[PDB]
């Protein structure tokens, strides 16, 4: 039953809420010390696209509104930029941890 | 139980040098010719950055891995660096040299370069270029350099203030993929087999072409600068053309420079054997030093006088260098003299190559420059060949050619070129 | 790591009043008597305290 | 034609520097700023040489090799 | 091809002892060049503040000339052949040293025997290297880790004659004479405190012969009759502090007492350095570093360098760390550096212990190479342990250090010791005694 994933991934998608913001997943994770050396990683262009969007789902919050729907960020152009600096954070991390523990 | 020095060229033109001494520590230097002076202007300090960059994380090992292996067994690793060619030389244990390798060779083969990596990099580009000019010798032969060329060899050993910044990792990996080439590189081994040699070599090396650029031939320029720092002490640095790597008048050259006096060889003497020493001190009472400043090239060469004296005693020092030059070429020398000089300038190449380090810098340095193997014992007897109207022909060659002049210090009694 | 002492936001007070503080080294007993003062203040609170658990 | 700053014609504020100490009533053209630029790093200070005994072995007669280790601190050699 | 033979196939040191009492010893390489030194002990902990400066002015006039090479003569025949002469002196030792090529190995011999034997000493030369002397150390105070560690041996070593420097002060070195030079060279200059040492391609019976030959007659009898001895001395917990604000940087040097040369446990010692290590601002490592105190030092920007010391006398010395930093650092500094210190008295544990042993192994080995450390560690090896101690020996002793006998070793060297601590510079924020003092213990162990 994949398709019955997916579409229950869509509907768990648009659940969620934060695509009515405009913002994309990598912008929801919490900023822990492996997201923060992830978002100083990025090329500064993605930089400035991710502020952006912060700022204007903060603006969007404050006056308690939502975008219009055909500005909702949709599913399939929901970019995954911040995964693999996260992972090579995370490799790099798990590396140091185990050369601390021998 | 050192049979021989096992010499050995590739058909990709890769050279394994290899010398097996039984040593306690291996030495194993990969000598790359991608020096200074292959830089155009538009990558100027790339090579400060590379020299650098050798513990940032590589295609097979990060930075933490690294660094902390390389110094988990106790081994060292260094990049030495001139104009014409560089050296990632890795040091440790008989026992942990194959990871030393492995690490040497991800470092100099697949670095991966990163962008905040280099990002980082720059400040400690900065405090290492404010390091090395606090020498004024440093700052001296950098602008004599820049001076004496129009390119090519007037590019700088350390990154320009302007560049700080601005040097981006895809300007380092076209660097790497242009002058790493297989055909320009020597492993050299102490203490270490040659089969294991070859085996790195076939492993870790063989994906290069081996050309890559060739470079701008070095034309000479001439001319003077000169920098007022207000300096206790004046440095001016003299220079004219002469022989480069592998011609007959560069060994006369070591032995006019000899002859001139290049060092002191007791802990403070008064130099009676060097010639500019005594004729500078024939008509001065102040502290000083002269000495004959000699570089060679694989096409030029830089033969010249360095001095340092007072900022008001500058001109006298100068004009008796100068003068003691212009007696020297007029044949006014002692074949004594220039027998002392000859066996000054063998001992001076035999305790070059005593220890373990020099004796590989001298191996790779062969052989990238001329793809042998040269014994100690034929570069004795190639000293002992030069003639004394082969000295007398340098110092003419000295006076008679066009000058560059590099001047740091008070500068109102410092000469100029056309005063001399 | 890090130095507790300075960078805690609770310890960097304590810190800086009364373990790192800059003294003059000649001053003489008649220092003490504020400090007392204070020892004092709180000895009288506490007195007070049990003072006020039966009046 | 005297007042040799007048004379070169677009080069006269190039050969001439021209400061005030009171400011006047007229407003200068392109008041200008400092931007906040980077500094120096902070180096221990060096023997001097005042001695020709010290002085003996300072001059350079070699091309300049620099040479940078990773536990072990960079050099150069004259 | 394994460590323990190729240490073993290292060639034995061969020590000879001629009939006045010189040692001489030898090391036969395949080298075509050698290096001969003869070594005294003879330093300034041999001086008794009245010829304060006799070495340093001694080894500035022995190049000077002799009674059979008046004037610069002999320097003409020791640059027409290329060799190369050195000399240094530190607080109990003295060296003069030639390097040359195989083939004048009799002449470097002749020199080295009439030099310590027959030095010429003329009055205008004798105010020549005062005034040299002088203003060599005008030039020396100006180099300010020098300063410190003359600082750090005058504070440590109080009322004793190891706290009094090589070149001794100035009132001195305008007051020394000719006599207390000829005094100094008669109780000194003698065969049982002299270790002629030769490196490189070097036979010991050409060596011994033409030691034989030149070096029978040192007048090793005691002609005043006085025995020269060698009092242990007293270390002192204290501190010297240099305020003055305009130097641009700071250097702190705090150590506590040494074992000394022949005690093993500096051994042990040296792989608690290696533990510690180094730092520069140079260094192309970065955070990744070993050492957690060069690592917390280039993450917190804190340092500009530091670096361990163990330095050796007899049955004494000085064991501690030296670094230079800006003013707004100091304090932070030095409390991580206690906090490695008591990281060594306490929770060692063996994975740093053999990165220590390794670092040991290298830095030990790789430092005998050429001509000039082989014969300077045969030398120093034959003044101070009474024989050249094999590698093989240093291996085997490297070998049995675990982390248990290291952290036993460093609870008796430097858990709750007094310190010495010597300070120069904007040295504001470097604390008192009692806090540096208050660092040398945990009350959470
Ligand atoms: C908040 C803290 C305090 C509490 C709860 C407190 C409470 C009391 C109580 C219940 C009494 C009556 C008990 C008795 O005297 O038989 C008392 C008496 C008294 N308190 Fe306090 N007190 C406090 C602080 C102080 C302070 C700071 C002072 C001044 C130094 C002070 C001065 C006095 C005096 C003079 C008396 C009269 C004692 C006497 O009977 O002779 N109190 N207090």
């Amino acid at each position: 039953s994949s398709k019955w994933l997916d579409g229950f991934r869509k509907w768990y998608y648009n659940a969620a809420g934060f695509n009515k913001l405009g913002l994309m997943r990598d912008d929801t994770l919490h900023e822990t010390e492996d997201v923060k050396e992830a978002i100083r990683r990025l090329p500064e262009d993605l930089y400035n696209d991710r502020m952006f969007r912060i700022k204007r789902a903060l603006d969007l919050t404050m006056r308690h509104q939502i975008l219009p729907k055909d500005q909702w960020t949709k599913y399939e152009e929901d970019k995954f930029y911040l995964e693999p600096y996260l992972k090579e954070v995370i490799r790099e991390r798990k590396e140091r941890e185990e050369w601390a523990k021998k | 139980q050192p049979q021989d020095l096992e010499f050995t060229k590739l058909p990709n033109g890769l050279v394994i040098a290899s010398l097996e001494n039984y040593a306690p520590l291996s030495r194993i230097g990969l000598f790359v010719k991608a020096g200074s002076r292959y830089e155009d202007s538009n990558n100027l300090g790339t090579s400060h950055l590379l020299r650098l960059a050798s513990s940032l994380t590589t295609k097979g090992a990060s930075s933490f891995k690294i660094t902390r292996g390389i110094e988990a067994v106790g081994g060292k690793l260094s990049v030495t660096a001139t104009r014409e060619n560089m050296a990632y030389t890795v040091e440790g244990i008989r026992s942990d040299i194959e990871i030393l390798m492995e690490f040497l060779l991800n470092v100099t083969t697949a670095p991966e370069f990163r962008r905040w990596e280099v990002a980082a990099l720059r400040s400690q580009l900065k405090i290492d270029k404010a390091v090395a000019f606090q020498n004024s010798q440093t700052r001296i032969i950098e602008n004599l350099h820049d001076v004496a060329y129009k390119n090519a060899l007037a590019n700088p050993l350390y990154c320009p203030d302007y560049r700080m910044g601005k040097i981006t990792s895809e300007e380092l990996h076209y660097f790497v993929q242009n002058h790493f080439t297989s055909a320009r590189m020597a492993l050299v081994g102490l203490g270490v087999s040659h089969s294991v040699l070859k085996q790195v070599a076939e492993q870790f090396l063989n994906m290069r072409g081996g050309l890559g650029l060739a470079g701008a031939k070095a034309k000479y320029r001439g001319g003077e600068i000169r920098e007022q720092n207000g300096d206790n002490l004046v440095h001016a640095a003299i220079v004219a053309e002469s022989a480069a790597i592998g011609n007959a008048e560069a060994n006369a050259f070591s032995v006019l420079q000899h002859l001139l006096g290049a060092g002191p060889h007791i802990k403070r003497g008064n130099n009676t054997t060097s010639l500019l020493s005594q004729s500078v001190a024939k008509g001065s009472h102040q502290p000083f030093d002269v000495s004959a400043f000699n570089a060679s090239y694989s096409d030029s060469g830089l033969f010249g006088i360095y001095t340092i004296s007072q900022a008001a005693a500058a001109g006298e020092v100068i004009n008796a260098a100068y003068n003691q030059v212009k007696a020297v070429a007029q044949g006014n020398l002692s074949s004594a003299d220039v027998q002392a000089a000859k066996n000054k300038l063998k001992a001076g190449y035999l305790m070059s190559v005593e220890t373990s380090e020099g004796f590989l810098s001298e191996i790779g340095s062969q052989a990238l420059a001329a793809g042998s193997y040269m014994p100690p014992s034929t570069v004795l007897q190639q000293i002992d060949s030069v003639a004394d109207a082969d000295v007398v022909k340098a110092a003419k060659k000295f006076v008679s050619g066009k000058k560059s002049m590099a001047a740091s210090g008070n500068l109102g009694h410092t000469p100029f070129l056309d005063e001399l | 790591m890090t130095n507790m002492r300075k960078t805690h936001p609770l310890f960097k007070i304590i810190n800086h009043s009364f373990i790192d503080l800059p003294a003059p080294s000649n001053i003489s007993s008649w220092w003490n008597f504020g400090s007392l003062l204070g020892v004092c203040l709180m000895v009288q609170i506490i007195t007070g305290l049990f003072l006020a658990m039966h009046y | 034609m005297l007042s040799v700053a007048a004379r070169s014609g677009p080069f006269a504020p190039v050969l001439s520097a021209t400061s005030r100490g009171v400011a006047g009533a007229l407003r200068p053209l392109l008041q200008g700023a400092v931007p906040a630029a980077s500094e120096p790093p902070v180096l221990d200070v060096k023997r001097p040489f005042l001695c020709r005994e010290s002085l003996s072995g300072q001059a350079a007669a070699r091309p300049l090799v620099a040479t940078v280790g990773l536990n072990v601190p960079a050099s150069v050699r004259f | 091809a394994t460590f323990a033979q190729a240490l073993q196939s290292v060639p034995e040191t061969q020590v000879s002892i001629l009939d006045n009492g010189l040692r001489v010893a030898s090391e036969q390489s395949s080298h075509a060049t050698c290096t001969v030194g003869v070594w005294i002990d003879a330093g300034s902990r041999y001086e008794t503040e009245k010829n304060n400066g006799a070495g340093y002015f001694l080894e500035h006039l022995a190049f000077k000339g002799t009674k059979n090479r008046p004037g610069n003569a002999l320097e003409k025949e020791v640059e027409s052949i290329g060799a190369h002469l050195n000399a240094y002196s530190t607080r109990e030792h003295t060296a003069y040293l030639i390097k040359a090529l195989s083939k004048d190995l009799p002449k470097v011999v002749e020199l080295l025997a009439d030099i310590v034997q027959n030095s010429s000493l003329e009055d205008s030369q004798i105010e020549k290297e005062r005034d040299v002397i002088l203003r060599e150390m005008q030039e020396n105070d100006a180099s300010m880790q020098n300063v410190v560690f003359d600082y750090l041996h005058a504070t440590a070593f109080q009322g004793t004659p190891l706290a009094q420097a090589v070149e001794g002060p100035s009132e001195n070195v305008r007051r020394l004479s000719r006599t207390d030079l000829t005094d100094y060279l008669n109780r000194h200059y003698k065969a049982p405190r002299m270790v002629l040492a030769a490196a490189g391609g070097v036979e010991h019976q050409q060596l011994l012969d033409l030691a034989q030959k030149h070096l029978s007659s040192v007048s090793r009898v005691y002609e005043e009759d006085a025995v020269p001895g060698l009092t242990p001395c007293r270390f002192t917990g204290s501190e010297i502090r240099h305020r003055d604000d305009a130097l641009p940087l700071a250097h702190v040097a705090i150590a506590v007492e040494g074992p000394g040369w022949a005690n093993p446990d500096n051994v042990t010692l040296q792989v608690a350095n290696a533990i510690i290590g180094h730092y520069d601002c140079t260094y192309g490592g970065g955070v990744h570093l070993s050492s957690p105190l060069a690592s917390v030092a280039v993450a917190n920007k804190l340092c500009q360098s530091f670096q361990t010391f163990n330095i050796s006398y007899s049955d004494t010395g000085l064991l501690g760390a030296h670094f230079v930093c800006d003013a707004m650092s100091i304090d932070d500094m030095v409390f991580f550096l206690q906090g490695q210190w008591m990281r060594l008295c306490t929770s060692a544990t063996e994975s740093e212990v053999t990165r220590g042993k390794n670092i040991l192994r290298n830095a030990l080995v790789s430092h005998l190479d050429g001509t000039t450390p082989v014969c300077e560690d045969i030398g120093r090896s034959l003044l101070t342990y009474g024989r050249r101690i094999p590698l093989a020996e240093w291996e085997s002793r490297i070998q049995e250090v675990d982390a248990q006998m290291l952290r036993d070793i460093c609870s008796k060297y430097f858990y709750d010791q007094c310190p010495a601590v010597a300070g120069y510079g904007p040295i504001e924020q470097l604390p008192d005694y009692n806090r540096i003092r208050s660092g040398m213990f945990w009350l959470r162990f």
